[PDB]
RNA sequence: CUCGCCGAUCAAGCAGUUUUAUCCGGUAAAGCCAAUGACUAGAGGCACCUAUUCUCAAACUUUAAAUGGGUAAGAGGCCCGGCUCGCUGGCGCUGGAGCCGGGCGUGGAAUGCGACGCGCCUAGUGGGCCAUUUUUGGUA
RNA sequence: GGCGGUACACCUGUCAAACGGUAACGCAGGUGUCCUAAGGCGAGCUCAGGGGGGACAGAAACCUCCCGUAGAGCAGAAGGG
RNA sequence: GCUUACGGCCAUACCACCCUGGAAAUGCCCGAUCUCAUCUGAACUCGGAAGUAAAGCAGGGUCGGGCCUGGUUAGUACUUGGAUGGGAGACCGCCUGGGAAUACCAGGUGCUGUAAGCUA
């Protein structure tokens, strides 16, 4: 059977990109992390201290606490058929902040923005989100668009 | 040795002799170019190939008996130094053979399946739909000894192969009705056997080398 | 022009005795009173028995001068090469070097206890700015038109010492 | 010899980072020292950066920041002319007044300039401004000394002295100061205050007239020409300390609206850089 | 006598039969494993307002 | 058993499914004129050296999918004010966190469904086999 | 079955089908140690290799210059860094 | 526009060669008494101001290498799902969706934050 090691299999994961070595950017250091913001995890060779396991590699999750270098995340791990809250203590090196929730942000921000409109203009525009709806009638011109005959070309060996 | 059959369908994964795989015997086929191979690319401007119509793995002694097949007639039709034959596959790809299992015994640690890796026994080449298996450039009036010496040397590998008179020029990779062009205007300079492609985007002193 | 004089920076010599012992610190304080600066001891890199030599034991002996005292010294090594050299001893990046096989004669008396032992003077010629690749703040490269040649090294040797350059 | 610039060397090639390959900034220092500990939240980190040209001495202070790191404030030695101190711009006496202003000018901006005054009369011992209850905590920052080799008597711990006495709370020792000895591992503080107040200096202002009075005129050609002898060396130094703590406040030059002259030339545009390439290629052709 | 080694055949049948739940992420999380220096801090935050 | 429907898709909440947003990966393919390793052929320059060329990798890779994994799509939100702290500190608001009060439904993707809600006890089983596809050993 | 082997406790790469997991007496290997430093920290330094040179000195001793993305080294297997 | 201090992203920033530039500033440069430092004041450290563009640095140049971006490659390769599709097989076609990479070609080559200073 397979090793159960901390870091078997993680030989590109951990890795890091081509012509991307050598010392960590310092704007990754000064991020601040506070308590209950959405977070990505992502191991980095580089930093062998606080790694993540190669299980949370690529999983989000939220911070309950912080420390000194490092950050407690709450992430969701399932075993085998049932899915665990795993608090996991990850340097900052190994995470950034997910921008997952960023979309969610930007449209409340933007639903307050034009609700307050209504309140002072006395209109009904819909706020929900609408799934791509069927295309709406259309002309299509032919003006100085002709449409170009193409047929099959022949087989060449 | 074990015939052919056995070793037809690329039914594994690319086994090269490598660090891993030690003990490798020496492929059968050791020469893959042959005839006058020290020729100019206007000598033979006629190509054709051995194209493969099956995702199958050529044995190295399927490929040196082609070899010897193509190569006598195109000397016996054109002569020792009117054609230039290369053999477009190298056998990379290791064959494995098990054990010669026997009744029982009680050493060699096994008698059955019991540890059934086997070991090196030959070298194929994994040849893909499409992909050449030998290409030969000649005069263009020796296109009907080409296509037979191509023809003679397909019953040596298993399968089906086509004879395909490429449209490019020789062993290089334009067509003839674009090499003569770029001759003049010394996009193409010969190199050996065939030609080096020089662009419009490099240093101006390169281009003054040309002219 | 004034700022590109091509001056001497460093007059490199060393005593690549056979192997440790007692002869080579008598042959250090040869280099000691014909430099004025006590020398450093070099150790084998490797162990090699075609040579008698062993890993981490002191073979040679070298030393370096800067100042005008590198230009003294340089002047009685060259007396015993009479003020010629070959062509081949200067370097395709300016410096340039040569040999001495008796240190009797460069104006020192032959002690009987310490062997006439043979040095290797190599000069390191430069110019005003060739620091800025020592230096650790603002390290920098020195360029083309200010390193020296080959031949922009040998006419300093023939207008500086009148040197004959042999073919 | 086989070539080892080729194409291959180039595409495997990762360039340092700039400030880097420039040989400005030292990373692996920088990581311990702007970094703040995350369970802070924004709570700023200051350092006190002291660097050294050939004619001049900047301090400054700073906090790291995503965006590149604010400068708070920056103290410059060619402004000591305005306190008195006309030569020796760049000697460690300068260096403890270019220390000096930059701590005066910040605790005058920040309010506290009247609490945390440090040490006004200059002793050279040991000295840490203490926090006092009830008023703002002091000024705490760090020594950022670059990559300058932090040998005893270097003059960024000069600049470090003349902060520490100006009221800002550095940690630091007085190991790296001028007067610490190794081998008794003491550290005196007397001799500490002549290299303060240039009294290094006027004793080589005085052995020199000794000994060779036209060596003395070529050391010290500013020094006599700005009425600067080695007698008034240590009363100089001391009216600019008061003067600094009198009027730190630095007031900006009003900025010069000009015609905006650009004197190097621009870029060759396409149209050009393909005509000269194409009147290359035909002068090319007519000589032969 | 040799039998199967391993095997994850029917495992995803049984993980959804009962359904793969997502842990209930209760409002007002626990505060197990926080800083002891901020909860010391936080405790003392509570006892006086 | 706790509820929900009763008592108005009230709305939450949920999903072996999509949508939107945001990350994660190094497999197929591709590449080696890019690194590591393997490999064929000439050619140029003063065996190498340079520019090309044939053919490859499962324990190689610049590059890089499809399918897939995680997360986010609101009142447990958003905004505002006050207060507490022994933690943090130039700066009782500098951070931070906690507590309290107030304001604002156009519940702010689609579809479906009562919550596969919260427990307790628990048998049987723990020899499996087969097919499409993927895939290892083996001539099979 | 026995003999052999240990796939019996572990580790690397692969197998493994781009989350994780994933078998065979699958593959290529490693482990039951070693280190008062080969642990900790600070400072300085740059390596492998190649080239030009330079008494004895040569294909390899040492000095010196230039080039050198790490191609060296980091106790060990391999991967990562 | 420019010169520095600290930076952010970390080659559109690198590399080679060529040319131009010193207003301030920078650099080289001038010295070793003190602090300090080495075999050696080269470096490091310290003291200084005779020279001003040789180098650094900056800005240009190159049908430059590299790098970056886009096009082409290519709806190609591959791939989700489907068939009592084809073929002895190897494999291939179609249906339903998703969709690459090199060669090749073209363009571009640092952007910017805080602070201080200067209009050759
Ligand atoms: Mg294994
Ligand atoms: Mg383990
Ligand atoms: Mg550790
Ligand atoms: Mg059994
Ligand atoms: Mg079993
Ligand atoms: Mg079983
Ligand atoms: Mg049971
Ligand atoms: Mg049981
Ligand atoms: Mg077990
Ligand atoms: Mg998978
Ligand atoms: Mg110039
Ligand atoms: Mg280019």
């Amino acid at each position: 059977t397979n090793t159960r090691g901390k870091r078997r299999g993680t030989r590109y994961m951990f890795a890091r990109p081509f012509r991307k070595h050598g010392p960590i950017p310092l704007s990754t250091y000064m991020r601040i992390y506070k308590k209950g913001d959405i977070v990505d995890i992502k191991g980095t060779g580089t930093i062998q201290k606080g790694m993540p396991h190669k299980c949370y590699h690529g999983k989000t999750g939220r911070v309950y606490n912080v420390t000194q270098h490092a950050v407690g995340i709450i992430v969701n791990k399932q075993v085998k058929g049932k899915i665990l809250a795993k608090r996991i203590n990850v340097r900052i090196e190994h995470i950034k902040h997910s921008k997952s929730r960023d979309s969610f942000l930007q449209r409340v921000k933007e639903n307050e923005k034009k609700k307050v409109e209504a309140k002072k203009e006395g209109t009904w525009i819909e706020l929900k989100r609408q799934p791509a709806a069927p295309r709406p009638a259309h002309f299509v011109s032919t003006k100085n668009n002709k449409p170009q005959l193409l047929e099959p070309i022949p087989y060449e060996f | 040795r074990r015939p052919a059959r056995c070793y037809r369908y690329c039914k594994n994964k690319p086994y090269p002799k490598s660090r891993f795989c030690r003990g490798v015997p020496d492929p059968k086929i050791r020469i893959f170019d042959l005839g006058r191979k020290k020729a100019k690319v206007d000598e033979f401007p006629l190509c054709a190939h051995m194209v493969s119509d099956e995702y199958e793995q050529l044995s190295s002694e399927a490929l040196e008996a082609a070899r010897i097949c193509a190569n006598k007639y195109m000397v016996k039709t054109c002569g020792k130094d009117g054609f230039h034959i290369r053999v477009r596959l190298h056998p990379f790809h290791v064959i494995r053979i098990n054990k010669m299992l026997s009744c029982a015994g009680a050493d060699r640690l096994q008698t059955g399946m019991r540890g059934a890796f086997g070991k090196p026994q030959g070298t194929v080449a994994r040849v893909h739909i499409g992909q050449v298996i030998m290409s030969v450039r000649t005069k263009a009036q020796n296109k009907e000894h080409v296509i037979e010496a191509l023809r003679r040397a397909k019953f040596k590998f298993p399968g089906r192969q086509k004879i395909h008179v490429s449209k490019k020029y020789g062993f290089t990779k334009f067509n003839t009705c674009d090499f003569d062009n770029m001759l003049a205007e010394k996009r193409l300079i010969p190199d050996g056997c065939g030609v080096k492609y020089i662009p419009s985007r490099g240093p101006l002193s390169r281009w003054k080398a040309l002219h | 022009n004034p700022m590109r004089e091509l001056r001497i920076r460093k007059l490199c010599l060393n005593i690549c005795v056979g192997e440790s012992g007692d002869r080579l610190t008598r042959a250090a304080k040869v280099l000691e009173q014909l430099t004025g600066q006590t020398p450093v001891f070099s150790k084998a890199r490797y162990t090699v028995r075609s040579f008698g030599i062993r890993r981490n034991e002191k073979i040679a002996v070298h030393c370096t001068v800067r100042g005008a005292k590198a230009e003294e010294i340089l002047e009685k090594g060259l007396k015993v090469r009479e003020y010629e050299l070959r062509k081949n001893n200067f370097s395709d990046t300016g410096n340039f070097g040569f040999g001495i096989q008796e240190h009797i004669d460069l104006g020192i008396k032959y002690d009987p206890s310490i062997g006439i032992y043979g040095l290797d003077f190599y000069v390191v010629l430069g110019r005003p700015g060739f620091s800025i690749a020592d230096k650790k703040r603002k390290t920098g490269r020195i360029g083309a038109k200010h390193r020296i040649r080959k031949e922009e090294a040998m006419r300093w040797f023939q207008q500086k010492y009148d040197g004959i350059i042999l073919p | 010899v086989k070539v080892v610039k080729n194409k291959s060397y180039f595409k495997r090639y990762q360039v340092k980072f700039r400030r880097r390959r420039e040989g400005k900034t030292d990373y692996f220092a920088r990581k311990r020292l702007v970094i703040q500990d995350k369970n802070k939240y924004n709570t700023p980190k200051y350092r006190m950066i002291v660097r050294f040209s050939n004619r001049d001495i900047v301090c400054q202070i700073a906090y790291a920041k995503i965006e590149g790191d604010m400068i708070v404030c920056a103290a410059y030695s060619h402004e000591l002319p305005k306190y008195g101190i006309s030569v020796g711009l760049t000697n460690y006496a300068a260096a403890y007044c270019t220390g000096l202003l930059l701590a005066r000018r910040l605790l005058n901006k920040f309010g506290l300039d009247k609490v945390y005054d440090g040490q006004v009369e200059i002793t050279g011992d040991e000295f840490n401004v203490e926090s006092i209850d009830g008023q703002p905590g002091a000024f705490t920052c760090y020594l950022d000394a670059g990559l300058a080799r932090t040998t005893t008597g270097n003059k960024v711990f000069g600049a470090l002295k003349g902060a520490v006495d100006g009221g800002l709370s550095i940690p630091h020792s007085t190991k790296r100061f001028p007067g610490y000895d190794v081998e008794s591992k003491e550290f005196n503080a007397e001799v500490h205050r002549k290299h303060i107040l240039g009294l290094n200096i006027a004793e080589y202002m005085r052995l020199l007239m000794e000994e060779d009075e036209e060596c003395y005129k070529k050391q010290f050609s500013r020094f006599i020409k700005n009425g600067v002898t080695a007698d008034s060396m240590e009363e100089m130094y001391k009216k600019a300390h008061a003067a600094i703590r009198e009027n730190p406040v630095h007031e900006k030059k009003p900025k010069r609206e000009v015609k905006k002259k650009r004197w190097n030339r621009a870029k060759l545009t396409l149209a050009q850089r393909k005509d000269r390439v194409a009147q290359k290629k035909a002068s090319f052709l007519r000589a032969q | 006598a040799k039998s199967k080694n391993h095997t994850t055949h029917n495992q995803s049948r049984k993980w959804h039969r009962n359904g793969i739940k997502k842990p209930r992420s209760q409002r007002y999380e626990s505060l197990k494993g926080v800083d002891p220096k901020f909860l010391r801090n936080m405790r003392f935050a509570k006892k006086h307002n």
